[PDB]
């Protein structure tokens, strides 16, 4: 009993995960009223249509999917991820071992990036459209999906910077520069989604998640010594530049011009209006970090390919 | 696992505080958008009001009059005796970003009990409450 | 000289601070060093002090005098006087210079304390006078300044106590607790109002501290006079930590809700209440129950 | 010792400041701790409001807490209220006692939204309606 789950963590996870949802299930109520709906599913919800308010049980909807992102993310790795990379016949246990998170990246990139495209091409951000994120604000009720992509997200990201809090492996080299990345992550999600800034993060998610996918997938092909790794180098750069670099410049413009002269802009605390002259070097802040830290790993990615060429 | 337990416990608090933040912005936007100004008229009667941008709506100011006559006058030491009038002309929210304004939505006349003579003429025909 | 005579500084900062008041002519609330100076709060020309932040600088500042007081008396006379009577352990010189500076403020103190009960209701520790008036918002000059004085000179003793300037003590550990105690009910039965409750047990307190303290002297210089001054000492605690300290829990039992009004008004800041109750006579019956394991002691050593 | 001495010395001060504060939101919202409003809802959003309370819950208290769940409960910016606070001025400022029997409120005022305003200003009976 416990040896399996000394070595298969993801044993724990599973159990609790199996007896919140068969508990949910079994209990044949699935409304608010049921409080494992609380945990299981986004929980406020504006009459019938598909959109949904913030809460307390917001919180504990990202606290149950921080096992759940737990027990994927571990359960994906011992009986999925790393059997596929036996099956590469991969020589070197560091290298392996790195592959395992690179994979898992990938996975998780490659499934919540076109979510996130897929939640865009539903709304009116479409290519990053300026003006939308600011038309409505507040944004006081989210959309189905797009309050399950933000929720979900969130969950993930806590539940990374908590297994980074829990340090058991050695501090990689950009452990200084990935716990500020983080950080800024669980920062920007919270604020964004608490404050109303809710419709303008997810310009920001899809830029990272398919740089993030294109990035892990670099890593993956050059641990696995692949001959098609330069051209999917390009493609990785090149997309990083457009979406981490010109799409989070066009934010960041739209922060300094279109966050006054698009929307309302007079500050009001009764309606919940925050988007006034001191969110906006709030917002600008809390971006420009961000900027400065896609530009130093610009940086890097330069010095590899000068390296490499 | 203790760094778990303060991060989290870091994290927690720091959602509490700013959703508290929010609430109290919202319960009390009057004190942040509303001005109370108090012009006195003779004796313990002041001619209440205030002033604000377009967020110190008909509720701010009434709010902000409501604070200031309870908390400014302790009725222990003398029963009050005040009125609130009501500005029809304008509507729920009428103060613009210019620092000209206009006349307030709401203007009250808060006096003592040897004052209420003064009151009671200034309020005229609005009802005066007693405190 | 500053490291041999610890009061250099704090006379130079009292020295400036009470020229700088006193050049000036304006020596009202006006001027700026009448928050440390003098009490600040008074409502008109009635001998009657309101309470404010003020008082809080006040006590910062009779701290800093407390300071300059306890190290100049031993600096200047007790050590001295502990010299004169041919005291030669280091032991002894020491605990003599804290008893001695000790009985000259219980001296002080005691005495003021009871010259402020006689001139107030108080009298013979009346306890209709504590709860009748409450609240009290506003207390005589000698009843606030008595007051301040007292807790600036008991939150200096915590401060030298948590500086540890001379840390092994046997006495720490009841010491500390008392220290403790005593600036929390002092800092609550001022906040809190209950300042006209707090002086009779403030009386009791200093004038068995006193007593306690001469025979303590007595019995260091080996003096025939010990077992008089140690009888007239139990007797004085007998009589104040302990028959009127029963007399106020009586009081907070049954004539705390009687006197005076007993309703709650948080308007009036009136906390003469049935929550409050319960918090009054635990935080002096557990002062109470010290005493009496001080008495313990005592019947011990008698 | 230096450090512990300024440790405990803002530890005492942290403890004066929050009892101040406590004592200063008592005083000026002692209507939250005293007064408990009571509600008597007449149609969709026309509710019959004002307080009950100890001899504490005067009438200023009982204006206090009135104003704050017409404030609170409502929110103008969704839909323009419509409200009037009606004195009762046969009991005195002090007139709630100790006992449940309280009797008649000091303050009662309804509220509601401006679709239904028509019931609000029929039920203030001549009392001035403050729109908001
Ligand atoms: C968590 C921290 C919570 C802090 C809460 C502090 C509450 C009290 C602070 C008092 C400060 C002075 C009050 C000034 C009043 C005023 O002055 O209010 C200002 C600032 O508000 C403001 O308290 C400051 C903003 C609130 C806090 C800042 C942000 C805090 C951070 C929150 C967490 C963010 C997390 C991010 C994650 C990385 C705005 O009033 P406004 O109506 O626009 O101005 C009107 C105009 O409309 C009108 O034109 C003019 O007549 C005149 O100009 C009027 O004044
Ligand atoms: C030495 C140091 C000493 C420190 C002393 C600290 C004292 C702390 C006391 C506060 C405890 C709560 C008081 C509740 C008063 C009340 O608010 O008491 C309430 C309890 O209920 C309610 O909401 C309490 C709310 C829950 C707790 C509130 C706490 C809020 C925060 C304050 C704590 C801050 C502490 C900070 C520490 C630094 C009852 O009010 P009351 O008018 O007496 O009773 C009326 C009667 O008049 C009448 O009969 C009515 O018909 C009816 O019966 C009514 O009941
Ligand atoms: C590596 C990333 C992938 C990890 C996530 C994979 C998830 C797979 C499914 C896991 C099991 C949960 C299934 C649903 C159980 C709860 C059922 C329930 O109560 O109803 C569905 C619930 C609410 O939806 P609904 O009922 O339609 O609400 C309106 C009410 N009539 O529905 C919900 O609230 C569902 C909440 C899901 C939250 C997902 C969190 C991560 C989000 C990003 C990745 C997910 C992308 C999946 C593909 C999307 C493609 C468009
Ligand atoms: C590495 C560390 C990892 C930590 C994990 C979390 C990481 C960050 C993840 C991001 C999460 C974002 C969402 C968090 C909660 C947001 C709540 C919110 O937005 O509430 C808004 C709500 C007002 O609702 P709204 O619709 O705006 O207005 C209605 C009236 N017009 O406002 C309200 O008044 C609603 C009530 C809000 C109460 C919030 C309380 C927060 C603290 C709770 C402490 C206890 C938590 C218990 C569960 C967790 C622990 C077991
Ligand atoms: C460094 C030098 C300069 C230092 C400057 C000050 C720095 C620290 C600032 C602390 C701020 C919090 C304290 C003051 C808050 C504001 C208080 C105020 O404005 O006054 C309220 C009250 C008097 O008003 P009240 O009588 O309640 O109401 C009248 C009704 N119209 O006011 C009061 O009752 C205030 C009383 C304060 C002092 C009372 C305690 C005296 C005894 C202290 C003993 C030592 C400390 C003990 C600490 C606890 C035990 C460890
Ligand atoms: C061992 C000591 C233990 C003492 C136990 C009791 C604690 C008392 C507090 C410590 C000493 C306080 C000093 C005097 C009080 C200072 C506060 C004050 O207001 O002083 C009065 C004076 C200005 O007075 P004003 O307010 O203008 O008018 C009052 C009448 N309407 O303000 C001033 O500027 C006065 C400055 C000169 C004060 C001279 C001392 C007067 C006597 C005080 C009692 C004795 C304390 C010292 C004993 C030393 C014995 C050797
Ligand atoms: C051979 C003589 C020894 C006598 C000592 C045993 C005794 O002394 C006597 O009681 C006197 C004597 C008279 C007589 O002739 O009758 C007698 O009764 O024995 C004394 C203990 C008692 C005084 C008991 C008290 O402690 C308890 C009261 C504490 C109350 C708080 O403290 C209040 C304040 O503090 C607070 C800050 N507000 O023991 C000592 O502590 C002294 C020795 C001396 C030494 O030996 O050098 C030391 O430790 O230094
Ligand atoms: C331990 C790093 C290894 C990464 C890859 C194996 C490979 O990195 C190296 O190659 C190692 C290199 C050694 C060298 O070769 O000189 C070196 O590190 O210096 C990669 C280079 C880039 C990925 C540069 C990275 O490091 C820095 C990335 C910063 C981004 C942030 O993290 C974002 C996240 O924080 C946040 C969560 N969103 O891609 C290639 O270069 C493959 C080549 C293969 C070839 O040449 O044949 C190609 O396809 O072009
Ligand atoms: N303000
Ligand atoms: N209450």
């Amino acid at each position: 009993y416990r040896e399996m789950n000394y070595r298969h963590s993801w044993l724990t996870p599973f159990f609790i995960l199996v007896c919140v949802y068969s508990a949910y299930f079994l209990s044949g109520n699935r409304t608010e009223s049921n409080p494992l709906h609380m945990f299981v599913a986004i929980s406020y919800q504006v009459d019938g249509t598909d959109s949904y308010a913030k809460g307390i049980k917001d919180l504990s909807f990202v606290f149950f999917y921080m096992i759940f992102f737990t027990f994927l993310r571990e359960f994906l790795m011992d009986v999925v991820i790393r059997p596929f990379t036996v099956y590469l016949n991969v020589t070197s246990e560091h290298r392996q071992k790195r592959m395992l998170e690179q994979m898992y990246a990938i996975f998780y990139c490659g499934v919540s990036g076109p979510f996130g495209l897929y939640i865009m091409y539903h709304s009116d951000l479409w290519l990053f459209k300026t003006k939308p994120m600011y038309r409505t604000y507040p944004v006081i009720t989210n959309p189905f999906l797009f309050k399950i992509f933000y929720l979900g997200q969130a969950a993930f990201w806590a539940q990374q910077a908590c297994v980074l809090v829990l340090q058991l492996e050695k501090p990689r080299k950009d452990y200084k520069e990935l716990v500020f990345h983080h950080i800024v992550t669980l920062l920007l999600i919270w604020s964004s989604y608490v404050f109303h800034f809710t419709k303008m993060g997810l310009a920001i998610y899809i830029t990272m998640d398919v740089s993030d996918f294109f990035l892990s997938l670099s890593k993956t092909l050059n641990y696995l010594n692949s001959v098609f790794t330069p051209f999917v180098f390009g493609l990785f750069v090149f997309f990083w530049i457009y979406l981490r670099h010109v799409v989070n410049i066009r934010i960041l413009w739209s922060v300094l011009t279109e966050f006054r002269h698009e929307g309302n802009y007079v500050l009001n605390f009764a309606t919940q209006q925050y988007k006034c002259w001191i969110s906006l070097p709030i917002v600008f802040v809390l971006i420009a970090a961000l900027q400065l830290v896609n530009l130093y790993w610009l940086f890097l990615i330069l010095r590899i390919l000068y390296r490499l060429i | 696992i203790f760094n778990l337990f303060r991060v989290c416990f870091i994290s927690l608090l720091l959602i509490a505080a700013v959703e508290y933040f929010k609430y109290g912005t919202r319960i009390n936007y009057e004190w942040f958008h509303c001005t109370p100004i108090k012009e006195p008229q003779s004796g313990s009667v002041i001619k209440l009001w205030a002033r604000g941008g377009p967020s110190c709506d008909k509720r701010g100011e009434y709010k902000t009059i409501v604070k200031r006559i309870t908390r400014d006058y302790e009725p222990n030491d003398e029963h009050l005796s005040f009125c609130i009038i009501e500005n029809d002309n304008v509507p729920p929210v009428h103060y613009p970003i210019h620092e000209d304004k206009g006349e307030p939505g709401y203007v009250a006349y808060v006096g003592y009990d040897t004052d209420s003579e003064l009151v009671q003429e200034l309020c005229a025909d609005s009802t005066i409450y007693h405190m | 000289i500053s490291y041999r005579h610890a009061w250099i500084a704090p006379l130079m900062i009292l020295i400036a601070v009470y020229s700088a008041y006193f050049t000036s002519g304006n020596t009202t609330k006006t001027n700026v060093l009448h928050r440390f100076v003098a009490v600040s709060y008074q409502i008109g020309d009635t001998n009657a002090y309101g309470k404010g932040i003020n008082d809080l600088c006040f006590v910062f500042y009779y701290m800093i005098f407390f300071t300059f007081l306890r190290e100049f008396l031993m600096d200047v006379v007790i050590r001295p006087f502990a010299i004169r009577l041919h005291v030669t352990s280091k032991h002894r010189i020491k605990r003599i210079m804290e008893q001695m500076y000790a009985i000259f403020y219980t001296g002080v103190s005691g005495p003021f304390g009871i010259y402020c009960m006689y001139h107030s209701d108080l009298w013979f520790f009346n306890t209709k006078a504590m709860y009748r008036t409450y609240p009290d918002f506003t207390n005589p000059f000698l009843f606030k300044v008595f007051y301040l004085g007292q807790a600036a000179f008991w939150a200096q003793q915590a401060c030298i106590l948590v500086l540890q300037l001379e840390k092994p003590r046997k006495d720490h550990n009841e010491l500390t607790f008392h220290h403790i105690v005593t600036l929390l009910l002092i800092w609550s039965s001022y906040v809190f109002h209950f300042t006209k409750m707090g002086l009779p047990i403030y009386i009791t307190m200093d004038v068995s501290d006193f007593l306690l303290s001469f025979s303590k002297t007595l019995n260091y210089l080996d003096s025939g006079l010990a077992f008089f001054s140690f009888a007239i000492f139990v007797v004085a605690w007998i009589y104040l930590r302990h028959y009127i300290n029963l007399k106020i829990l009586w009081s907070v039992l049954t004539q705390f809700r009687t006197e005076g009004n007993y309703v709650l008004n948080f308007a009036t800041q009136q906390y003469k209440c049935w929550i409050s109750l319960p918090i009054v006579f635990v935080l002096i019956g557990a002062l109470q129950l010290v005493n009496l394991y001080w008495l313990f002691l005592i019947f011990r050593v008698l």
